[PDB]
RNA sequence: GCAUUUGCUGGUUAUCCACUUCUUAGAGGGACUAUCGGUUUCAAGCCGAUGGAAGUUUGAGGCAAUAACAGGUCUGUGAUGCCCUUAGACGUUCUGGGCCGCACGCGCGCUACACUGACGGAGCCAGCGAGUCUAACCUUGGCCGAGAGGUCUUGGUAAUCUUGUGAAACUCCGUCGUGCUGGGGAUAGAGCAUUGUAAUUAUUGCUCUUCAACGAGGAAUUCCUAGUAAGCGCAAGUCAUCAGCUUGCGU
């Protein structure tokens, strides 16, 4: 289980056709200088920690 | 701490009024497999026959069952009031009878045939196989079966 | 003197309160014990018709209200001054009944 | 299915198995033993008047018992 | 949804341009003044008129 | 002369009235002790005002609470509304006002609406549905 | 220091008082004590067929103690519940009146309640004296 | 008397509406405009609001 | 602890454990802690309560339900499937019975067992739907920390409800069995079987 | 009454005195997004925190444009044009019957498929309302009856009496024990009552007996964002009798 954490730096904005997916930018919390942009399912506020099963996709906005 | 260790006198399925009574359920609700007794008739006849209600049917030694079937076949002699009775001033006698196991389907058949041969409106509806009481038929009652 | 009671009933707040005010003003013009205006709870009489004639349309409902305000004042007075104060304060919309004892 | 009358082969099974039960209750008896449910609700009384299990809460819809020692 | 309308806004500007050295920066003593220098039908409206007057004065004494 | 404060507490239709006078320490609800307020799983709800500030403060006062209206859960929320207000208002009048803030700080920091009754009130029913928001099922063909 | 029935839990008092009434053995339970359903909303007779009547007599006496006066019409609304009428929704149904009237007459004959002005039945001189003695014993049960 | 105020105050309303529809139908040619009743002890009085009183 | 005597007896077991520490029913909010970061500030065990009955307004803002204590968020999720709606006084009894049973099977703090169950049974990588036109493909996304707590309570109470349905074991015991078997990753619980099934679907769709 | 020590719980229709916290209802006060902080062109505003009974336009309604529809209604109207009929009438009235008739398809719903449950005792908590003089309305209390109900009285034209509407879900203790079983109560038999001139094609209520499908419902599809959904009953409308409906109300 190579679980890596991260925490939201800036909430970009909603995406998806129904708008149920929030696009956020996260700082990796082990190395600060790495910032990847991914998208989440539930409700996210500013500065809360996430869990990344694999931190490689850097996904774009859905339609 | 009501633990009792009786082992031998227990009995499985047993016959009363030509009906197989399940032996390992409580006596009041065990009697209710007889067509003609219900949860409240059987309760009263157990009370009148002086049976401990907590007993299974595998208990109840044969004189107690004989007392119980004495109460069922002759209720008015053992102080059961006439408003428990299944037939009151019945149709021909004017007496009070509680109809029991095999007589229930026959006395019902007697009543249906009695009011069929007179060609009363209830009898014709029964013969046709329709809802005999004054209830709608346009939407419900499908699947005659 | 005699124990009297004056009961006021109306559907208009403004036309009733000034009548009770005139009653009490005449009550301490020549002084006597008040047992002043005890306002009973207001009664709302509701009629809920549908909206329409014939039942076409969305099933919309109205409710109409009539509000009954009631007030009673329990006075005691000499027999002479009873008639004049019961006759001066007569106003449309306000129903006044006076119980003798 | 489930036995409703004690038969003195279930009775000794009560005495030598419920001390091994760290959580013991009405549904515990009917699952690991094969007992009648209403017999279990009598058994948990009998296992209390002489201490083999002890009560920690007695609600009419739920009884919770542990081994005494 | 706190947008004042052109009844509250236009009245408050007309009430400042002729009563400037009588109005404070405080709401509680501005609404007491609006009962004297103006005729407003409802209590709910003069609280809205005096509140926007107090808001305008806070940005008059700033500039 | 018999220093006494009366107050009230409310929940949704319920109105408990407290009579806080100086005395020996009986805390009785509807003539019966506080230990008998019986939904019996909310029995601790009448107990927070007796335990947040400590049981010592009640040794010199007498409490007599009567409730009407509401339901079984709504009434239980109404005694505790009246007990809390009945002790902080006793302290405002007959003992030091510095002590009142210390108890008012305790109840407010644990605010289950012990001092301030909540403003949640029923919404009226409308036509075309069986509830305030709920509508009847429409059929479309 | 002196106790009333208001300091006793209701269920624990009614059970303790119902046992006392049966131990005395003088209540004149009716002969119909084992036939009746006790309401028209009920389905089955009371399960405790020997001592369900003593529990009503204990429950009614405490109720009259806590109130000013009640009659057999207030007891029927109190002891009645919802009725299952099958396919149609439930509704409140008052209890049986003959049972409550027989309870009240039994209590008057044992002399624990009495007929009252303004109607109904109030609790008597001996009623307060006797309810409070079992109320005293119920507190001191815990060894 | 011997009538509840709920039925009394409503009956005063329907009495007024019956009077008003009567005078609209009757005094149609005189420019009728309304009525008001003054329920007093000793001869309750009714006022007719019509333009040509010399015709009414 | 110097008990105080007064005209109302207020029994001895009440104030002995509650004047100094405001416990649970009898359970401690001390030494309980969320072992999984990204669930702190969403699992609330920091202000103790006496019973899990708090008539609190948590629905009027977006994130205010996080400040609701998680024990009340489990009693709230028990009043479900229709016949039990608005029956909170039954749900507190179930939870009061559950934490007693949980302590018996495992002698740790039953509050700690609940937090262990929540921290495990929340999904970590979920799947959303991308419509386009036609086949309506799926897309794997992340999941919020709040939704992890929201869904963990959902899966636990659904699993207890379905297990206890046509069964002689009560809802209190099956809730206890589900929480204990989820505190460890036993995969004998409904929620753990669901959680890794949702995660392996997203693994295919990433 | 109990304790006894000065206390606790009660009763006492006006015994008297005092007061208005709770209740009532007139006049008012109260919120203005207030204070602070952050954002934007520095505006209109928005966001967060504090205070506050109240911060979504404070919640919910009422009211509600211009233009229209061949929308519904001539079966609300002594609103109405034209057509028809007008004495064996299509007027009106009276006896009967029908509108309810069942191979079947659809829409709104009620009860369920049970153990978060059913049953039995025990606890005991609302709010909106309605109610009779030349007419029998809401009915307390006593007595009778298993019950439904009967009978003798009483209060009330009502903040006074019904009525604290002692509602139901709910809560506690017990019986059941995974079994279409003590879940469910359709269908049917016999009796006792009540409303009505009249109950058969069961008005309705009750008592005993009869014990059906239904094991969570396919494609589809409805309603709903906080004291809301959902559960739960109660009053009113219709009414002489009939509520599985609606309009509200609280839990």
């Amino acid at each position: 289980t190579p679980v890596t954490l991260a925490k939201v730096i800036k909430v970009l904005g909603r995406t998806g056709s129904r708008g149920g997916v929030t696009q956020v930018r996260v700082e990796f919390l082990e190395d600060t200088s790495r910032t990847i942009v991914r998208n989440v399912k539930g409700p996210v506020r500013e500065n809360d920690i996430l869990v990344l099963m694999e931190s490689e996709r850097e996904a774009r906005r859905l339609r | 701490s009501l633990v009792v260790q009786e082992q031998g006198s227990f009995q499985h399925i047993l016959r009363l009024l030509n009906t197989n009574v399940d032996g390992n359920i409580k006596i009041v609700y065990a009697l209710t497999t007889i067509k003609g007794v219900g949860r409240r008739y059987s309760n009263l006849v157990c009370k009148k026959a002086d049976v401990d209600l907590h007993k299974r049917a595998g208990e109840l030694t044969q004189e107690e069952l004989e007392r119980i079937v004495q109460i069922m076949q002759n209720p008015t002699h053992y102080k059961i009031p006439a408003w428990f009775l299944n037939r009151q001033n019945d149709i021909t006698d004017g007496k009070d009878y509680h109809t029991l196991a095999n007589n229930v389907e026959s006395k019902l058949r007697d009543d249906l045939e009695r009011l069929k041969k007179i060609r009363a409106h209830r009898g014709i509806r029964h013969f046709w196989g329709l809802r005999v009481r004054g209830q709608h038929t346009k939407t419900t009652g499908r699947r005659r079966a | 003197i005699i124990k009297i009671r004056i009961t006021l009933t109306s559907t208009k707040v403004k036309q009733l309160e000034n009548v009770s005010s005139n009653i009490v003003k005449n009550a301490e013009q020549h002084n006597l014990v008040k047992k002043g205006p005890v306002r009973l709870p207001t009664k709302v009489l509701k009629i809920s018709t549908r909206k329409t004639p014939n039942g076409e349309g969305s099933k919309t409902w109205e409710t109409y209200e009539m509000r009954i305000h009631k007030r009673y004042i329990d006075l005691e007075a000499p027999v002479q001054i009873v008639k004049r104060i019961t006759q001066i304060t007569i106003e449309p919309g306000v129903d006044v009944e006076v119980v003798v004892a | 299915q489930h036995a409703v009358i004690l038969d003195q082969e279930k009775y000794d099974r009560i005495l030598k198995e419920v001390p091994t039960y760290r959580y013991v209750s009405v549904s515990v008896l009917v699952d690991r033993l094969k007992i009648g449910g209403s017999l279990a609700r009598i058994a948990l009384r009998h296992l209390e008047k002489e201490g083999i299990i002890k009560p920690i809460s007695k609600h009419s819809k739920q009884a919770i018992y542990t081994r005494a020692t | 949804g706190r947008v004042r309308t052109k009844t509250v806004k236009r009245a408050s500007k007309a009430l400042i341009e002729r009563y400037y050295p009588k109005l404070t920066l405080d709401f509680q003593t501005n609404k007491r003044l609006c009962d004297e220098i103006a005729t407003i039908q409802s209590k709910r409206l003069r609280n809205k008129i005096a509140g926007y007057t107090t808001h305008l004065m806070k940005r008059i004494q700033k500039g | 002369a018999v220093p006494s404060v009366q107050t009230f507490g409310k929940k949704k239709s319920a109105t408990a009235v407290a009579h806080v006078k100086a005395g020996k320490g009986l805390i009785k609800v509807n003539g019966s002790p506080i230990t008998l307020v019986e939904p019996e799983i909310l029995r601790f709800k009448v107990y927070e005002p007796l335990l947040l500030v400590g049981l010592d403060k009640f040794s010199n006062i007498d409490i007599r609470v009567r409730v009407t209206g509401g339901g079984h859960v709504s009434q239980v929320y109404a005694i505790r509304q009246a007990i809390a207000k009945g002790l902080v208002a006793y302290h405002q009048k007959y003992v030091d006002e510095q002590s009142k803030n210390e108890l008012k700080k305790a109840f407010t920091s644990y605010d289950r609406t012990l001092l301030i009754a909540d403003s949640r009130r029923p919404e009226p029913k409308k036509f075309g549905g069986k509830g305030a928001r709920s509508r009847f099922q429409k059929s479309y063909r | 220091p002196g106790v009333s029935v208001r300091d006793v839990a209701a269920q624990d008092f009614i059970n303790a008082y119902a046992s006392f009434l049966q131990r005395q053995g003088k209540l004149e339970v009716p002969g119909y004590v084992d036939i009746v359903k006790t309401s028209s909303g009920n389905e089955m007779p009371p399960q405790d067929a020997e001592g369900w009547f003593y529990k009503r007599a204990a429950s009614v006496a405490r109720h009259i103690y806590m109130r000013k006066q009640v009659g057999v019409g207030k007891l029927n609304k109190l002891y009645g519940g919802a009725k299952s009428r099958g396919v149609r929704p439930y509704k409140h149904i008052d209890a049986s009146g003959s049972i409550n009237r027989k309870v009240l007459q039994a209590l008057e004959k044992i002399g624990i309640v009495e007929i009252s002005p303004k109607g109904g039945r109030r609790i008597s001189e001996n009623g307060q004296r006797d309810l409070d003695r079992i109320a005293a014993q119920t507190l001191e049960e815990d060894e | 008397a011997l009538i509840s105020k709920k039925r009394k105050l409503v009956a005063d309303g329907v009495f007024y509406a019956e009077l008003n529809e009567f005078f609209t139908r009757e005094l149609a040619e005189e420019g009728y405009s309304g009525v008001e009743v003054r329920v007093t002890p000793t001869k309750t009085e009714v006022i007719i609001r019509a333009t040509r009183t010399q015709d009414v | 602890f110097t008990p105080v005597v007064l005209a109302t007896p207020i029994p001895e077991e009440v104030q002995q454990a509650q004047t100094e520490i405001k416990l649970f029913n009898k359970w401690s909010f001390e030494e309980v802690e969320v072992k999984d970061a990204s669930l702190v500030d969403y699992v609330q065990v920091r202000q103790p309560i006496f019973v899990a009955h708090t008539a609190g307004r948590y629905a009027n803002k977006r994130f205010r339900k996080a400040q609701c204590p998680i024990i009340e968020r489990l009693t709230n999720s028990l009043m479900m499937n229709g016949r039990n709606n608005g029956k909170k006084l039954k749900a507190v009894r179930i939870i009061k019975h559950t934490l007693d049973i949980i302590n018996v099977l495992t002698d740790q703090n039953p509050i700690q067992v609940v937090v262990d169950a929540i921290t495990n049974t929340g999904p970590r990588e979920d799947t959303t739907r991308v419509g386009g036109g036609g086949a309506a493909r799926r897309q794997a996304v992340d999941v919020s920390p709040l939704r992890r707590v929201n869904q963990a309570i959902a899966l636990l109470t659904i699993g207890a409800r379905e297990a206890a349905f046509r069964n002689i074991k009560t809802i209190a015991e099956t809730l206890a069995e589900e929480l204990i078997n989820a505190a460890k990753g036993s995969s004998t619980s409904y929620a753990i079987k669901k959680k890794d099934e949702l995660e392996r679907v997203a693994k295919s769709n990433r």
